RNA sequence: GGGAGACUGGAAUUCCUGGUGUAGCGGUGGAAUGCGCAGAUAUCAGGAGGAACACCGGUGGCGAAGGCGGGUCUCUGGGCAGUAACUGACGCUGAGGAGCGAAAGCGUGGGGAGCGAACAGGAUUAGAUACCCUGGUAGUCCACGCCGUAAACGGUGGGUACUAGGUGUGGGUUUCCUUCCUUGGGAUCCGUGCCGUAGCUAACGCAUUAAGUACCCCGCCUGGGGAGUACGGCCGCAAGG
């Protein structure tokens, strides 16, 4: 179990007050998989350097979480097919 | 490598006292389990050169180890070679 | 020459969310200042340039405005 | 070391190389 | 007669080239503003 | 027509230079190049060419109403600031000077060394 | 930037589509082949694809050597420092042998943007099977295998001990100026450069990273051509080694 640091940024088409509850929803592989602990943070409508999938701003989400390798990979996967979800990053935030 | 809780439990299964970690055995014991995990990694990357040479280190380093031990004494060569499953 | 910010006591850590921490390391164009000019030690150079590129690729740097 | 030296063993070389090159099936077929 | 040609192709490996690479007496010299550059 | 800001796109190459006049959206209404002002072969590479080739892209232009430009220069320097100071001395007015040169971050193969 | 796998980013080149838009563009020492007038080059928007990763980035790091830098994650090798807990000479070298080994090349299957042997024109020339220009196929790329050579060079085999110093720089431990911010400075261990003693060398030079002083083991040399060739053999699909 190691921690993770991933961010994501999400079109800023949809409304910033469901943002939470998606993500949350999203966590629960996570969550489930191998009793992992999660501590989401946001800080949305940010505009972005440059522009991403025909798109000018973001939200920008940051999740810090403790999981197994196995279980990360799977939910940055799932992520990256939902279509809200423009971009996603994941960080070992250990010595590496 | 192992992890320590690997290295501590081999060494204590093969250790001759609960100190030692140089000893001959102890040191064969923990580059045999190395030895098996480079293999299974290496079943599956058949192209890393770079680690199959550590690999032919660590079992030079061990066949060295068993000649020292069995020129010392046969019968801890024979009780090793049979406890860890070895040929030669 | 110069001092390395990062290795006296108050160094603070190299990340890529803090984005002016960043951009101070940056030339106006976008590349990246040289370890000479910036003067702090060569750990810290390839953690500043890490930095700045994982910012770059999610899209809080601009790629050479 | 001069250059020389290396110019004789390589055109030494080159004509060795041009020979097997013109006879290539003459050689297959003789052996 | 060789040693003479003078024509194109026996002056065209002395001809300046490049723009800063290596340096000849009919060069052409670097153009250098007023001021110092600093 | 009657486009009164518009942009001046410069490309100065090692053998030509080419002005064209464009519409903000990015339209090219008013266009000359070294060629077209009467130079050939290694004469248009010179920054006289390209003084005459903006001095008429210029005016090409200015009668189809456009009065202040900004400009994009691009290319190895062979008569870029000769362009720039005939788009001014033709009754232009020149708003803003950007260099915006293609560079690549290591992709493709440069062709050989020349000898 | 040690290696392997998977996923992924942006700039640029090319091509395709659609606007604006005209008569040149391209190329050179100078031109011509070439492209365009059926709408080129230029400019804008959109799309497809492949390859290489600007700045960081150096005589700086890692690797036995070949070599290795876009980002992230997974798996994995080695090194160094300190403590010195453990074993107690378990060391060194290594004929043969085995493995790895740039590029080119070869086989099977994909891919193919740019570059580009061969090949076509243009030009230069007395002649151009070339240099220069316009095109351009193998190849370069990927998967799995062959090949086994290089100025594969530090043209310097490996291990060990000793022999003035000075000054850069990379990694780590520690005492004292102490603000303790500071390459403060020292000491020490491990690297990597430059300059220089003694000594060595035909000389050039090397010089604590030896080409100095010695010990152990291995490889190799015995005038130049003929020739790393013939013959025989082994390996290889072949090239060939």
């Amino acid at each position: 179990m190691r921690p993770y640091e991933i961010m994501v940024i999400l079109d800023p088409t949809l409304d910033e007050r469901t943002v939470a509850p998606s993500l949350e929803t999203f966590l629960n592989v996570i969550r489930k998989d191998g009793g992992t602990v999660d501590k989401v943070d946001i800080w949305g409508r940010r505009r972005l350097a440059y522009e991403i999938a025909k798109h000018a701003e973001g939200i920008y989400a940051v999740i810090d979480v403790k999981a197994e390798p196995a279980t990360v990979s799977e939910l940055d996967r799932q992520l990256n097919l939902n279509e809200s979800v423009l971009r996603t990053k994941v960080l070992r935030t250990d010595k590496h | 490598a192992l992890t320590a809780e690997q290295k501590k439990e081999i060494l204590g299964q093969y250790g001759l006292h609960d100190t030692d970690t140089g000893s001959p055995e102890a040191q064969v014991a923990l580059l045999t389990k190395r030895i098996q995990d480079l293999t299974e990694h290496l079943k599956v990357h058949k192209h890393d050169h770079h680690s199959r040479r550590g690999l032919l280190l660590l079992v030079g380093r061990r066949r060295r180890l068993l000649k020292y031990v069995a020129q010392v004494d046969v019968a801890r060569y024979r009780s090793l070679i049979e406890r860890l499953g070895l040929r030669r | 020459t110069r001092k390395c910010v990062f290795c006296s006591k108050k160094g603070q850590t190299i990340d890529y969310k803090d984005t002016a921490l960043l951009r101070t390391y940056i030339s106006e164009r976008g590349k990246i200042r040289a370890r000479r000019v910036t003067g702090n030690c060569v750990q810290h150079q390839r953690d500043i340039a890490v930095a700045v590129k994982n910012a770059r690729e999610v899209a809080l740097l601009p790629f050479g405005s | 070391g001069s250059v020389i030296k290396k110019r004789r063993k390589r055109m030494s070389k080159k004509k060795h190389r041009k020979l097997l090159r013109r006879t290539r099936v003459q050689r297959r077929k003789l052996g | 007669l060789e040693r003479i040609a003078e024509h194109w192709e026996a002056r065209r490996g002395g001809v300046p080239a490049e723009a800063g690479r290596e340096w000849r007496h009919e060069s052409e010299p670097a153009r250098r503003p007023g001021y110092f550059p600093r | 027509k009657n486009v009164p800001h518009g942009a001046a796109h410069i490309k100065s190459t090692f053998n030509n230079t080419i002005v064209s006049i464009t519409d903000p959206q990015g339209n090219v209404i008013a266009w000359a190049s070294s060629g077209h002002v009467g130079f050939k072969g290694s004469r248009k590479s010179t920054p006289f060419a390209a003084q005459l080739a903006a001095e008429n892209a210029a005016r090409k232009a200015q009668e189809h109403g456009v009065k202040k430009v900004d400009v994009f220069v691009k290319g190895p320097g062979s008569g870029r600031e000769t362009a720039i100071r005939s788009l001014q001395a033709a009754g232009l007015e020149v708003g803003t000077i950007s260099d915006v040169t293609p560079q690549p971050h290591n992709g493709c193969r440069p062709p050989k060394r020349r000898r």
